[PDB]
Parts: C-alpha cells; sequence; structure tokens
C-alpha cells in the first residue's frame, strides 16, 4: 500500500496549477479521498473530499469556487486543480485514504506530502496546553475541548487523535473515542465525555516525541485542534 | 338549424335519439361497470405476481373504468333531448373523459399486440425481459402523451345557446377544419396496420415452426384473431359515416343542411357502438385465460 | 433523513453502489441457457461433450449469439433427493442413452442389463415433482455398433415380447417409442429424440432448436396468451 | 475376511457406549425447570420489552 | 461367517442391553413433572425489518456475535453481510461456484466460511489492508457435498459432508487433524456445545451422535425419529438438544440421562421441519416448517404459542441473536425477515 503525489513547486501569485496522487497497493475504487493542508510552522486543516464513485464532493468555505477535485479511476490517479493562488496558499499537501462502513476506521493511511510555495458555524476545537516537558517512564495526559457536543444520538462520538513525528507524515492513533488504530502499541489510551476529552500515555519512550492533534467528524467542514508538542 | 357558434354550421335534434339510444347506454353501463370492477379488484388485492406485461392490462382496465362512470350524464343528456342542466364546470370534464379514455384504451390495446409479436417471433430478445420499472416509465409517458393531445377541450366555454336549449357535445357538422376531427381517424388506420401486421406475423411463424400441433397453442391462435376482428367491428362503423360527412361537405355547401337530416342520426348510434369495446373488453383479455 | 451524521451518509452511498452492482450482475445471468446433463455412465456423455465442448463439473460454450452453460453431476453418487431441488429452474435436461449396449449386463450384477436400469433412471427423473414442467432432450448414442450388433443376437434377450425382423430402423423406432411411453404428463412436458453417432457435428443444432421451442412456450406462458 | 473388521469396530463401539452413568429423568426435568425459571427476566422475547429499549423499533 | 455371526449376535445383545438400561432410568415424563406452572401468553411477534437484494433462493444465514451483523448465502453466487439496525449492506462477496449450501461467520469477526456441492470449504478474510475481501484458504479432502460448517475458534473449523464423515481442520496448515466416522448415510447437520468441547451431528439414517472434539470418538447415540434429520441445536444450558426431523416432528433429547424428553407435533402438520432454534432462556423452541411459515413451541409443555406467518415460499433457515433480541428467518422467495 502506498500513495505518492506530485505537482508542487514555486509559482507566481497569478496562476493555476495541478496536483496528482498515484495509489498503488489497494482497491482505490472503494475508498473516499481527502486532501489536507499544513501551513509552514502551523497546524493542519482540511481542504476537500471526494466520495467513492465521484458522487459527492465537499469543499472548504475558504476555497470553494477555486479548487476542483477529480479522479482517474481506471488508472488509480487522483487530481486537484487550483485556479487562483493567493499568497497565503503556500502549504504542504497530504492525500488521505478513508473508507466508511459499519466498523471502519477512516484516515488510516496518510500519503507522503508535497510542498507548494506561492510567490509574494464551524465546530471549534481547542487544545489549552502548547508544550508538555516530560521524561521517559512517566504518564502524560493531553486535553481537547469542543464548542458543542460531539456525542450523536446513534451512540457514537466522532473524535480522532493522531500523531506526527518530526520529518514524517501523521498517522491515526485513536478513532471514535476509545478505539485504538491498527498496529499501534497498547500503551496509548483515550477517553472523555460530552465536550471534554483526554488522551493518556501510560508508559513512555523516545518514539512518542512529536505533535498531537484532535479532530472531529460530525459535519463538514472538519476542523483540527491546534498543535500540542511533547518534548523529551 | 343553421346556427353560429364561432362559424356557420348546422346542428340537429331529431326525435329518435330518446327512443333507442338511452337503452343502449344503460345496457352498456350495467354490464361494463361490474366487469371492469371485478377486473380492477382482482388486480389490486388478490394477485401476487406482477411482470412487465401484467401492468399493461391494468392500465387498460383503468382506462375504460374511468370511461364507464361518465355514461349516465350523457344518458340524461340524450333523454332530455340536448338540454344540459349541469352548468359549464362539468361540461368540460365529461367531454374530456370520453375523448381521453377512448384513445387511452387504443394505446393499451396496441402495446399488448406488439409485446406478443416480440414474444413469439423474436424470442430471447432484450425487450422480452424489461423490469416492471421501465414498463412503468413507459406507461407514464403513454398516459402523458395521450393527455397532451386533448387538453384543448378543457379551455373552452362549452355550453352553447341553441336559441332556447343548451347542448353539451364536442361533435358537430362544421365546414371548417379542426384538429379533433383528425384524431378520430388517426386512432383507427395506424393501430389497425400495427395490429394486422403483428397478428399475421405471429400466426404465420407459429405454424412454420410446426408448433401448431399442441392443443393449448391452437386456442391461442384463435384468441389473437378475436382481438383484431372486434377492433374493426366496433370502431369502424363510426368512421365510415364521418367519411360520408366529409364527402357531402366536399360535394356541396353546408348552407342547405337539409341533406344531413339522416347522417348525424346515424352517427350518434355508430358512435355509441364504440363503448361496447370496454364492455366486451374483460371477455377476451382477463378471464378468458 | 436528518437523523443521520456525516458517517452514516456514506454507508448509505456504499450500500447503494453494492445494490447497483448486484442488479447489474443479475442481468448477465438471465440471458444464458442452463442445461442439466444426465446419463448412465458409459453412455457417450464425454463424446457428446466433445461435439459440444468449448464434484460438479461445468461446460460453457456459445452458439449463434446464444450462450449455453451445462452442468454434469456424474461424480456425486450421494443421495439424490437432497440436492436435486437445486436444479429446479434449468431450461432442459439432456439425457444420453446408449442403444448399442442393450445386450450387455451390469458389471455389479450379471442379472440386470443396461437398458432396464437406464429406463428406471429415466422414469425416476421424468415424473419428479421438481421437473413437472421441464423438457427432456434424449440422445440415442452409438448407432454404428447397433447396426453390426443387431444381426447376430435377436433383441428378445432384452425385449422378449417384441415381434420384429431384427433390422435397424424398426428396432430403433421400437426403442424410442418404449422410451417416450414412460412419460406420464404428456401436457406440460415434451420429450425430443435424436439419433446421434460419432462424427456427427450436427448435435448442437438439435439442442438449439429444442431450447428455442422451450423458450417460445415459456414466453407465451408468461403473458397469459398460452 | 475384511468385513469382520467393521463388525469388530461396531461391537467395540457398543462396548464403550454402554459403560456410562445414567440419572433419573425427573432430575433432568427439574434441572430444565430451574434453568428456565432463574433466567426468566433476561429474554426480551418471552416478556415483551417497551419501545424505547429495543433497538429495532 | 462364524466370526461375523458371533459379532452380529453380540452387537444385538449389547443394543438390547443399552435399550433396557435406558428403559430402567425412566420414572416420570417431563410432561407430568411440568403440569404445574402457568403457560406463557400467546406470543405476538411482528416484522420489523425486511432485507432484500438476493435474486435467488436463500439457503443459509448466520448471526454475528455482537448481535448486529449477519451473513447470508444464495444460489445467485453471492455472500452478503448485512446490518440489521439500519438495513445497510457492508460487504458483497462473489463466489467461484454458485452451488452453496452452508455459510458460517467467525466468533471474533475476522473470517467467514462458505461451501457446498463442490466438496470444498472456503475461508474468506474480511479485515485486509487492501480494502477488499480475499479468499484466505481452501480446504479440500471430502468426497461428497458439504452440509454444514462451524467455527470452533479463529484457527479451527469443523465440517460435515454428504459422505458420512465429519472432519476437524487447522486452517493455517490446511489439513485435517481428526476425522469423525460411523454414520451410515449422509450427514445433514451439526451443532457445537457452548463450551466447544462437544458437538452433536444428525444424519439421514434417523440417528444423532454425540462426539468428542479432543479424542475424536463417538460417545453417545440417540435414535427414535422415523425419517431424515434436517436440523439440530443445543439447549443454552448445554445439557440437552432438540432434533428436527422430516416427518413433521421435533424431539427433545437429554444428554446426561440419554433419553427422549418430549415430542413437538400436531395433527395438522404433515410437512417436515427445515430448521430449529431456541430462546436465550431456553423456553421457546422456534421451528421453521416448509408449509411456508414458522411455529413457536413452549418447550416445557409442548403447546403452540404463536405463528410467524409472513413468507410465501419454503422457510429454509432461522436463527436467534446471542442476547435474545430478535429472530431472523430466510426463505426460498429470497427475503430475510427480522422479528422482535
Ligand atoms: C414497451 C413495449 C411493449 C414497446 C411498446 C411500443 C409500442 C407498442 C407503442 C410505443 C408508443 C406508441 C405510440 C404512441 C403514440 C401514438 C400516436 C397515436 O395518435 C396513435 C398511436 C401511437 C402511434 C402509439 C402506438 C403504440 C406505440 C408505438
Ligand atoms: C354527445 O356525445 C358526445 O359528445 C361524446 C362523444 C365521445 O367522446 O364519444
Amino acid at each position: 500500500v502506498q500513495l505518492v503525489e506530485s505537482g508542487g513547486g514555486l509559482v507566481q501569485p497569478g496562476g493555476s496549477r495541478k496536483l496528482s496522487c498515484s495509489a498503488s497497493g489497494f482497491a482505490f475504487s472503494s475508498f473516499g479521498m481527502h486532501w489536507v493542508r499544513q501551513a509552514p510552522e502551523k497546524g493542519l486543516e482540511w481542504v476537500a473530499y471526494i466520495s467513492s464513485g465521484s458522487g459527492t464532493i465537499y469543499y472548504a468555505d475558504t476555497v470553494k469556487g477555486r479548487f476542483t477535485i477529480s479522479r482517474d479511476d481506471p488508472k488509480n490517479t487522483l487530481f486537484l486543480q487550483m485556479t487562483s493562488l493567493r499568497s497565503e496558499d503556500t502549504a504542504m499537501y497530504y492525500c488521505v485514504r478513508s473508507i466508511y462502513y459499519y466498523g471502519s476506521s477512516p484516515f488510516d493511511f496518510w500519503g507522503q506530502g508535497t510542498t507548494l510555495t506561492v510567490s509574494s458555524s464551524d465546530i471549534v476545537m481547542t487544545q489549552a496546553t502548547s508544550s508538555v516537558p516530560v521524561t521517559p517512564g512517566e504518564s502524560v495526559s493531553i486535553s481537547c475541548r469542543s464548542s458543542k457536543s460531539l456525542l450523536h444520538s446513534n451512540g457514537n462520538t466522532y473524535l480522532y487523535w493522531f500523531l506526527q513525528r518530526p520529518g514524517q507524515s501523521p498517522q491515526l492513533l485513536i478513532y471514535r473515542m476509545s478505539n485504538l488504530a491498527s498496529g499501534v502499541p497498547d500503551r496509548f489510551s483515550g477517553s472523555g465525555s460530552g465536550t471534554a476529552f483526554t488522551l493518556t500515555i501510560s508508559r513512555l519512550e523516545a518514539e512518542d516525541v512529536g505533535v498531537y492533534y484532535c479532530m472531529q467528524h460530525l459535519e463538514y467542514p472538519l476542523t483540527f485542534g491546534a498543535g500540542t508538542k511533547l518534548e523529551l | 338549424f343553421l346556427e353560429i357558434d364561432k362559424k356557420n354550421c348546422c346542428v340537429f335534434r331529431d326525435d329518435f335519439i330518446v327512443k333507442v339510444l338511452p337503452p343502449v347506454l344503460g345496457l352498456e353501463f350495467i354490464f361494463g361497470l361490474l366487469g371492469n370492477g371485478l377486473a380492477l379488484w382482482i388486480f389490486c388485492f388478490h394477485l401476487k405476481s406482477w411482470k412487465s406485461s401484467r401492468i399493461f392490462l391494468f392500465n387498460l382496465a383503468v382506462a375504460d373504468f374511468l370511461l364507464i362512470i361518465c355514461l349516465p350524464f350523457l344518458m340524461d343528456n340524450y333523454v332530455r333531448r340536448w338540454d344540459w342542466k349541469f352548468g359549464d364546470i362539468p361540461c368540460r370534464l365529461m367531454l374530456f373523459m370520453l375523448a381521453m379514455n377512448r384513445q387511452g384504451s387504443i394505446i393499451f390495446l396496441t402495446v399488448v399486440a406488439v409485446d406478443r409479436y416480440f414474444r413469439v417471433v423474436h424470442p430471447h430478445h432484450a425487450l422480452n425481459k424489461i423490469s416492471n420499472r421501465t414498463a412503468a416509465i413507459i406507461s407514464c409517458l403513454l398516459w402523458g402523451i395521450t393527455i397532451g393531445l386533448t387538453v384543448h377541450l378543457l379551455k373552452k366555454k362549452m355550453p352553447i345557446q341553441n336559441g332556447g336549449a343548451n347542448l353539451c357535445s364536442s361533435f358537430s357538422i362544421c365546414h371548417t377544419f379542426q384538429w379533433h376531427e383528425a384524431m378520430f381517424l388517426l386512432e383507427f388506420f395506424l393501430p389497425l396496420g400495427i395490429i394486422l401486421f403483428c397478428s399475421a406475423r405471429i400466426i404465420w411463424s407459429l405454424r412454420q415452426r410446426q408448433m401448431d400441433r399442441h392443443a393449448k397453442i391452437k386456442r391461442a391462435i384463435t384468441f389473437i384473431m378475436v382481438v383484431a376482428i372486434v377492433f374493426v367491428i366496433c370502431f369502424l362503423p363510426s368512421v365510415v359515416v364521418r367519411i360520408r360527412i366529409f364527402w357531402l361537405l366536399h360535394t356541396s355547401g353546408t348552407q342547405n343542411c337539409e341533406v344531413y337530416r339522416s347522417v348525424d342520426l346515424a352517427f350518434f348510434i355508430t358512435l355509441s357502438f364504440t363503448y361496447m369495446n370496454s364492455m366486451l373488453d374483460p371477455v377476451v383479455y382477463y378471464f378468458s385465460s | 433523513g436528518c437523523t443521520l451524521s456525516a458517517e452514516d451518509k456514506a454507508a448509505v452511498e456504499r450500500s447503494k453502489m453494492i445494490d447497483r452492482n448486484l442488479r447489474e450482475d443479475g442481468e448477465k445471468a438471465a440471458r444464458e441457457v442452463k442445461l442439466l446433463l444426465l446419463g448412465a455412465g458409459e453412455s457417450g456423455k464425454n463424446t457428446i461433450v466433445k461435439q459440444m465442448k468449448i464434484g460438479i463439473v461445468e461446460t460453457h460454450f456459445t452458439f449463434k449469439d446464444l450462450h449455453f452453460k451445462m452442468f454434469d453431476v456424474g461424480a456425486q453418487r450421494s443421495e439424490r433427493k437432497k440436492w436435486i431441488h437445486c436444479f429446479e429452474g434449468v431450461t432442459a435436461i439432456i439425457f444420453c442413452v446408449a442403444l448399442s449396449d442393450y445386450d450387455l449386463v451390469l458389471a455389479e450384477d450379471e442379472e440386470m442389463n443396461r437398458m432396464h436400469a437406464s429406463m428406471k433412471l429415466f422414469d425416476s427423473i421424468c415424473n419428479n415433482k421438481w421437473f413437472t414442467d421441464t423438457s427432456i432432450i434424449l440422445f440415442l448414442n452409438k448407432k454404428d455398433l447397433f447396426e453390426e450388433k443387431i444381426k447376430k443376437s435377436p433383441l428378445t434377450i432384452c425385449y422378449p415380447e417384441y415381434a420384429g425382423s431384427n433390422t435397424y430402423e424398426e428396432a430403433a423406432a421400437y426403442i424410442q417409442c418404449q422410451f417416450e411411453d414412460l412419460n406420464k404428463r404428456k401436457d406440460t412436458k415434451e420429450i425430443y429424440t435424436h439419433f446421434t453417432c460419432s462424427t456427427d457435428t450436427k448435435n448442437v443444432q438439435f439442442v438449439f432448436d429444442a431450447v428455442t421451442d422451450v423458450i417460445i412456450k415459456n414466453n407465451l406462458k408468461d403473458c397469459g396468451l398460452f | 475376511t475384511a468385513s469382520i473388521a467393521q463388525a469388530r469396530k461396531l461391537v467395540e463401539q457398543l462396548k464403550m457406549e454402554a459403560n456410562i452413568d445414567r440419572i433419573k429423568v425427573s432430575k433432568a426435568a427439574a434441572d430444565l425447570m430451574a434453568y428456565c425459571e432463574a433466567h426468566a427476566k433476561e429474554d426480551p422475547l418471552l416478556t415483551p420489552v417497551p419501545a424505547s429499549e429495543n433497538p429495532f423499533r | 461367517g462364524s466370526e461375523l455371526d458371533q459379532l452380529r449376535q453380540e452387537a444385538e445383545q449389547l443394543k438390547n442391553q443399552i435399550r433396557d438400561a435406558r428403559k430402567a432410568c425412566a420414572d416420570a415424563t417431563l410432561s407430568q413433572i411440568t403440569n404445574n406452572i402457568d403457560p406463557v401468553g400467546r406470543i405476538q411477534m411482528r416484522t420489523r425489518r425486511t432485507l432484500r437484494g438476493h435474486l435467488a433462493k436463500i439457503y443459509a444465514m448466520h448471526w454475528g456475535t455482537d448481535s448486529r451483523l449477519l451473513v447470508s448465502a444464495s444460489q445467485d453466487g453471492k455472500l452478503i453481510i448485512w446490518d440489521s439496525y439500519t438495513t445497510n449492506k457492508v460487504h458483497a462477496i462473489p463466489l467461484r461456484s454458485s452451488w452453496v449450501m452452508t455459510c458460517a461467520y467467525a466468533p471474533s469477526g475476522n473470517y467467514v466460511a462458505c461451501g457446498g456441492l463442490d466438496n470444498i470449504c472456503s475461508i474468506y478474510n474480511l479485515k485486509t489492508r487492501e480494502g477488499n475481501v480475499r479468499v484466505s484458504r481452501e480446504l479440500a479432502g471430502h468426497t461428497g457435498y458439504l452440509s454444514c460448517c462451524r467455527f470452533l475458534d479463529d484457527n479451527q473449523i469443523v465440517t460435515s459432508s454428504g459422505d458420512t464423515t465429519c472432519a476437524l481442520w487447522d486452517i493455517e496448515t490446511g489439513q485435517q487433524t481428526t476425522t469423525f466416522t460411523g454414520h451410515t448415510g449422509d450427514v445433514m447437520s451439526l451443532s457445537l456445545a457452548p463450551d466447544t468441547r462437544l458437538f452433536v451431528s444428525g444424519a439421514c439414517d434417523a440417528s444423532a451422535k454425540l462426539w468428542d472434539v479432543r479424542e475424536g470418538m463417538c460417545r453417545q447415540t440417540f435414535t427414535g425419529h422415523e425419517s431424515d434429520i434436517n436440523a439440530i441445536c443445543f439447549f443454552p444450558n448445554g445439557n440437552a438438544f432438540a432434533t428436527g426431523s422430516d416427518d413433521a416432528t421435533c424431539r427433545l433429547f437429554d444428554l446426561r440421562a440419554d433419553q427422549e424428553l418430549m415430542t413437538y407435533s400436531h395433527d395438522n402438520i404433515i410437512c417436515g421441519i427445515t430448521s430449529v432454534s431456541f430462546s436465550k432462556s431456553g423456553r421457546l423452541l422456534l421451528a421453521g416448517y416448509d408449509d411456508f411459515n414458522c411455529n413457536v413451541w413452549d418447550a416445557l409443555k409442548a403447546d403452540r404459542a404463536g405463528v410467524l406467518a409472513g413468507h410465501d415460499n419454503r422457510v429454509s433457515c432461522l436463527g436467534v441473536t446471542d442476547d435474545g433480541m430478535a429472530v431472523a428467518t430466510g426463505s426460498w422467495d429470497s427475503f430475510l425477515k427480522i422479528w422482535n
């Protein structure tokens, strides 16, 4: 399984350009696909979503009317077309797998990233702490808070915790509230209620150092909590 | 007799309609109502399997059931000798159910007889296995295209002063041209061609296969013939009389309409011949199976 | 409805695509003709396949823009009534019998021969309750060996009550009438017959004609005109 | 001379089957009653459950 | 000859001794004992969901262990995984051979098993990294069609075939570890004990046998039916089972006392049972007849207490969830139904 995208570079303020990802390894034709951006020295925010079967397309209010998302399903290659490039559009772009059915785990595999530089309401999630110094062997707790309830009527609460190590693309850690992702150590745990949530690391090693994010999935747009770093 | 509706054309009230015609319409109402009622009843509750050709008969049953209910109003109209005491509002409905359920009976008397042709002399075709859903879309488009041809009878102030009387009748001997007159013909010659071609090609290619030896497949060949013969016994007499009307119009002017004293008298029974189709419908389509 | 969240409105879409693929794949399985092949062991079944070739065994071929699919159940030898209702909607049953083998007796039992065992099997499969309106094509195999075998041994060994001159055509007619007699419906069933042989090349046309007949009568039945 | 092997297998099976402990049927009936009564309040199909509780409503 | 005659005679003597020792331990039927408690009220069940999408006759279904997901198999050639609460479809699995008779669904949720009339049992993996369902293993080695299959754990499966043989398999190696033999005709059904150390099987010689998974030996034999055995199941206690014949009759057999407990039949029923099942408290016996509808028996008094009449063809499969919420039925009209 792998996703390799390209298309980045340096372009003038007045211009248009394209990005394409190649998806080798899995059944690309039954996987909804997201594009997600991360600013230089800032947290990461959702950009666009295209369904399986090209049926439904969702955009971001800041980007609607300028970006077009499309697939090439026989050849396993997905495109994003940008028609106006403001000077605040410089970022690094990631392409994200996601599959929805009962018992699924969206946002499993997270592409590799492509830089792009440019020449020169919504559920609010907040993370109070910005840095937590720590030593190996002791537990850590991280907090996320929302502006309204994420616990739906059906019984699920749509909260996601995931990690980013330096010089590496993020990866799912916890889905729903307490479900642990695929192939992660059982040291991580998470819980909460209503509008407050906490992630706990019981043990600690030298590979947990990095930034942590909390995200919601009740309604589009999807919003990301700010970055919280954990230092050694 | 020479009156002026929007043109110059005569109209007659002969002292013979009352004696013979209301009995005919009453006999048609009393028999056909219970027949189509039993048919629609047995479709709607007590039948469990429905495929792409058992709903083309449902449409035909509704399309003459909606026509039988409209008969008593004309019965009174005839027995009171062209005096419409029901105002304008129903007089544009009961000259529209009659001119919409006659054509919408022919359309579903001609779809079935192309279905059979594609069943018997072109088997394992694509069209013989269409879902009932497409058979529904086509039913809805047929019901739409029959309506789109006769809506111009509604947008009219129909009850006409005949000096002292009020007549509610869409047919009149007028020398001008109009669309309605053609729709009474174009519903005969073209469906007749379709029915004859289909019901001859089925018949010839069901004995060339030497399949015309079984017992249950020599009765069906007679059934197909029964459907075609009635079409030219019921719908035909009323067409040749209007042909006579066209010819007399061509030969001499309408002004001396004393010539037409007998032709319209004939026409108003030759047209009551038509409704027999609905009464004799469920005898060759539903229970005779 | 509005009771649904953003992750219950994607399961619904996924289910709808599953549905359209299922419905689209059920169309390709309604325009094929499915035949059930039956026989008495060493009775030409493999040869018939050879003229027609492209546990359960499958054959799958094409003829005149029609697509046939043929099921062979020789190697089951289980109890028959526990899986014979699976082949309930087959278009036809192809029964291969060998008339060049009337004299020889059963390997298991020297008493009973080929013909009476095959007749019993045909009787069992013809009057079954699942096949009361399914047609039977009947292939009489190996008409060469019958020609050279009928001259020596009179058939009174197999048919004591028959009065004949021991020639080809009258014996063949007697055999086919004796087989067609076992039919007990005669109304919702027909039993076609064709004398086959090695090196025929004409054993696909007969099946095509018989299945066109069966399909025509099925169509007439469906619209009620029958 | 090989079917006697099958007969020996069958008679050995009959040997081993006929050496077990059997109890009275009344004790079995009492066991069935006790198990079926103690667990009476945990089967939604025998004592119908109100609408807000069951998930298929 | 002489040895054969002596062996047959001694076997007949042992059979008579077994019958006598079974006769000696009976004093009062379960009916006389249960003549005290009041009957359950008439059970009014009504349909809640209806799951449609199969294009041919439905032959098997199996409830998942979380009581929300089920799987079904039909002659169309597809295997479908449903979602009872919302009616949606999760997976639709194509098959290489469309003559299926058995499906089973793992007690952990990772695998499904299928098979029939091909002599081969297939193991499919549901949780893969590539996003699709792929065939994991293909167990071959039987000689007749496959009548039933049940998962013992995630890597051990027990099957029964139409050649008078059951077999226990390791899935990773692919080879039988034990073979269970001793019936006379085709083996039609099997059920596993709640502890999964015993299982019973029922065949077309009108007998049922209690096996042993560890030692691979037959431990008890129960007889008394007059025709085939199409369905069987354990009591939730694990100390009795109920047999479903083909002469329109059900029976309750006792393990520890090895004797017939009661008979479930009525004078208006002349067609055979195709499936049996129990209720979570072991009071209701659901039986699916092939006069197109199901029947609900009060298991302690043998009295009908309801009818699940909603199908228009034969009922082929039937099953109750693990928490006793709903019952599902399949039928030859290609419809599943769920009852509270
Ligand atoms: C769905 C299968 C049975 C195919 C049906 C096609 C045939 C039977 C239908 C399709 C549309 C129909 C036509 C639609 C409109 C008209 C014009 C009208 O003034 C005379 C009848 C006539 C000419 C109809 C004849 C029957 C017709 C040609
Ligand atoms: C007076 O009779 C009519 O005018 C009705 C005509 C008809 O539609 O058949």
